[PDB]
């Protein structure tokens, strides 16, 4: 995570088996591929940082 | 570790041929392309699970039984 | 031009057999 | 398949390609602390011993261990073990004269599931009781299988 | 009658070669997913272990089992198991085998599939034997056992699609070509000095004449006239296979048409 | 283990439906048919026959995931002409053209004598 | 009691327990625990 | 460092990730059992009384 593009706020979606799942479009500011990388998901618990995580 | 039953890309079923590649090979001194074209495997996805199969149950039975009836 | 194949299960009797 | 990933056959899947096992082993002693306070594989009761684990106890024999064959799944104990307590220790109340043992077992991974494969009883160097456990699954490849 | 015309060309026991001639190829490719992964077939679904001596897991012999083909000639007589007013099973929705091996002699002894005995009532159906389909008689290779090692098992057969798990599949690699010679150019042949002269002729061009050396591209054809050869695992006869497949597709659609039909009624 | 039930490709769960049709509001005498439980099969072979209708004006379909076996197909046709009606046409003509080849092939394969 | 193999001369032996484990034949000091006599359910996919 | 400028933190997951080229750019997907297992806590209000009421 050395730069803010890094870490981005996404909305969810539910779906089956045991991995996330992304666009390939945003896998060049995470600088992510597939061959077996692992990411992080933190969920915000309160109203002002939810606007505040969807808004900026 | 045994012969597959079925062919993975297709499913054919293979595991009733191992006996009849090896009694092929070993009596009738044919080559292994042609024991499997004798034994029906046309398709290469059919011939690799015959040809390249490892077997290796024979080893494991070198070992005694653990348990004795 | 070549024969890209490790020959074998049969070039074993073959040496064998004109020894 | 973009950005290294793949695409494989459900089918040849189902019909077992690259399809693999997986052997888990659990090591426990019956350690003895000096000349007094020893241990010793149990079937504890939930009358008898304290800081029992949540998970069941159904599946251990008399002996605390699991028969070879039965399947096991996550917070099941798989070796019962036992060591008693110095009276005069309370902890959340629910310590009466009735309990003489805490819970001292060793459950199964809790994200680890299958069936028990052998149990092994020996001695150490000591001559101290010990066992082994292992647990066969089977792993088939799903999306996130390094290839 | 006057719709999509067939042709025979190679009739076997496991396979059946024909030309699909005035039909549509969303038609004809539908009629081989149909064959593919949604035919009826019964195959060992559950496998109850009592004794397993051998150098091979439990699940491995069960795995082997589910894929050893079954007869399902008289299938659509069973009932599944989900549609089925029984507790686990009975005799309307499952078919019972037992397999029971011992290692009687010194000599290693192979347990073939001829060795599962069906302990159930079968009503007079063709059903839940297994498929024999080589020389010395036996069936697929199950295990190997040594002496003193002992195999006693209980199998439990229900029917089922492809879909769900290909262990139910009755048809092996099926065969679908169309257009080759190509002139309707929905290829375009990858070559370094002539691609005609570095792809080989397919073995259907026999049938269909070459492209006139110098006409117009035709613009106006659509694909038709499709090659297809449909092997069977020997669960249920080849010619069955094409049959059932259409009577399958002739169902699915006939669902869309009924469930039409209901939503107008409310 | 996240991984779905392989029933869940055919058989239809609790609380729904095979069909559900919907009136699409971007152009006229259009309807969207979402197909549960079904896949490319009825897909292409439905959307297909409709292309054949001289009456039917726009005829797609599209699986939106591969995870969810339903796929939505939609239907435009002529003013007056209802496109539910279009979508029984179709499914008719599918039938016949079935029904058709069952009997071609059995009687093909009756004249065969090495099976 | 439980009863209980040898890990070489397969000797199946019924242990307490008070009895020290080791084999009271050939005196191996492995014991493997016998398989369950009771029916396990397996899925043939 | 290790402690205060960084430190560990709870509703987070972590699994390998794949590309799904039918997810929108801003969608993230989710796997079903990460999604059980995380939470996040709700108010309740006149507006969304029915709906809570139904989860629990
Ligand atoms: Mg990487
Ligand atoms: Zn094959
Ligand atoms: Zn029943
Ligand atoms: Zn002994």
């Amino acid at each position: 995570s050395l730069h803010k593009m890094s870490m981005m706020a996404h909305r969810v979606k539910v779906i089956p088996y045991s991995t996330f799942r992304l666009n390939l479009s945003v896998t060049s500011p995470y600088n992510a591929d597939f061959d077996g990388d692992e990411m992080n998901l933190h969920v915000p618990q309160s109203e002002e940082t939810r606007a505040e995580l969807s808004q900026l | 570790m045994i012969v597959p039953v079925r062919c993975f890309s297709c499913g054919k079923v293979v595991g009733d041929k191992w006996e009849s590649y090896l009694n092929l090979l070993q009596e009738d001194e044919l080559d292994e392309g042609t024991a499997l074209s004798r034994l029906g495997l046309k398709r290469y996805c059919c011939r690799r699970m015959i040809l390249t199969h490892v077997d290796l149950i024979e080893k494991f039975l070198r070992y005694n039984p653990l348990e004795k009836r | 031009n070549a024969s890209p194949f490790i020959k074998r299960d049969r070039m074993r009797r073959n040496f064998l057999r004109m020894r | 398949n973009q950005e290294d990933s793949m695409i494989m056959n459900q089918s040849s899947i189902d019909r077992g390609l690259f399809r693999s096992l997986f052997f888990r082993s659990y090591m426990d002693q019956e350690k003895k602390y000096g000349m007094s306070i020893t241990e010793t594989f149990e079937k504890p009761q939930r009358t008898n011993t304290l800081r029992m684990k949540h998970g069941t106890y159904d599946k251990l024999d008399d002996d605390g261990l699991i028969a070879p064959g039965v399947r096991v799944s996550g917070e099941d104990v798989i070796i019962g073990k036992t060591t008693p307590i110095s009276p005069d220790e309370e902890e959340l109340g629910q310590r009466t004269a009735y309990h003489s043992k805490r819970d001292a077992s060793t459950p199964l991974r809790s994200t680890e599931n299958g069936i028990v494969d052998q149990v092994l009883v020996t001695t150490n160097q000591d001559g101290l009781k010990f066992v082994k456990v292992r647990v066969r699954t089977t792993k088939i490849p799903q999306i996130g299988d390094k290839f | 009658s006057e719709g999509p015309q067939v042709k025979i060309r190679e009739a076997s026991k496991d396979n059946v070669d024909f030309i699909l001639s005035n039909v549509d190829l969303a038609m004809a490719n539908s009629l081989r997913r149909v064959m593919i992964a949604e035919i009826p077939t019964l195959a060992i679904d559950s496998v109850e272990v009592e004794t397993n001596t051998t150098v091979l897991a439990d699940e491995f012999i069960a795995h082997r089992l589910g894929l050893i083909p079954l007869q399902s000639m008289d299938i659509e007589q069973l009932e599944y198991s989900r549609d089925c007013f029984c507790e686990d099973h009975c005799d309307k929705c499952s078919v019972v085998l037992t397999l029971q091996a011992f290692g009687e002699s010194e000599s290693t002894t192979n347990v073939y599939s001829k060795d599962l005995v069906i302990v159930s009532n079968l009503m007079g159906r063709n059903i839940g034997h297994p498929i024999i389909q080589d020389k010395e008689g036996n069936g697929v290779l199950i295990c190997k056992l040594r002496k003193g090692q002992e195999l006693k098992l209980t199998c439990v057969a229900k029917k089922g699609i492809a879909k769900e798990h290909a262990k139910w599949g009755p048809a092996a690699a099926i065969e679908f070509e169309y257009d080759p010679w190509n002139k309707l150019k929905h290829t375009d042949y990858w070559y370094e000095q002539d691609s005609a002269k570095e792809w080989p002729q397919s073995k259907n061009c026999e049938y269909e004449d070459p492209p006139n050396e110098g006409d117009p591209f035709d613009y106006k054809a659509q694909a038709d006239t499709f090659y297809m050869n449909v092997e069977s695992v020997g669960s249920i006869p080849v010619d069955q296979v094409v049959v059932r497949g259409i009577d399958t597709l002739q169902k699915k659609v006939a669902s869309i048409l009924l469930a039409l039909t209901q939503m107008d009624q409310d | 283990m996240n991984a779905p039930d392989r029933f869940e490709l055919f058989l239809l769960g609790e609380g729904e439906s095979k069909l559900k049709i919907d009136p699409d509001t971007k152009a006229p005498n259009a309807v969207v048919i979402t197909f549960e439980k079904e896949d490319h099969t009825l897909g292409n072979l439905i959307r297909a026959e409709l292309l054949n209708d001289r009456k039917v004006l726009f005829a797609a379909y599209k699986v939106e995931h591969p995870f969810f076996a339903r796929f939505k197909l939609r239907i435009q046709t002529t003013e007056g002409y209802d496109p539910k009606d279009a979508l029984k046409n179709a499914c008719n003509s599918i039938i016949n053209k079935l029904g058709a080849l069952k009997t071609n092939f059995e009687t093909e394969w009756n004249l065969q004598t090495l099976a | 009691t439980l009863k209980y193999i040898c890990a070489e001369c397969s000797s199946k032996l019924s242990l307490s327990r008070t009895d020290a484990v080791r084999c009271k034949d050939c005196g191996h000091r492995i014991l493997l625990k016998a398989r369950t006599k009771r029916l396990v359910q397996f899925e043939a996919r | 460092r290790g402690n205060l400028m960084g430190k560990r933190v709870d509703f987070s997951a972590r699994t390998v990730i794949s590309g799904d080229p039918n997810l929108e750019l801003d969608q993230v997907g989710v796997p079903k059992s990460i999604a059980k297992t995380l939470t996040y806590p709700e108010v309740v209000t006149p507006y969304n009384i029915d709906r809570l009421t139904q989860l629990v």
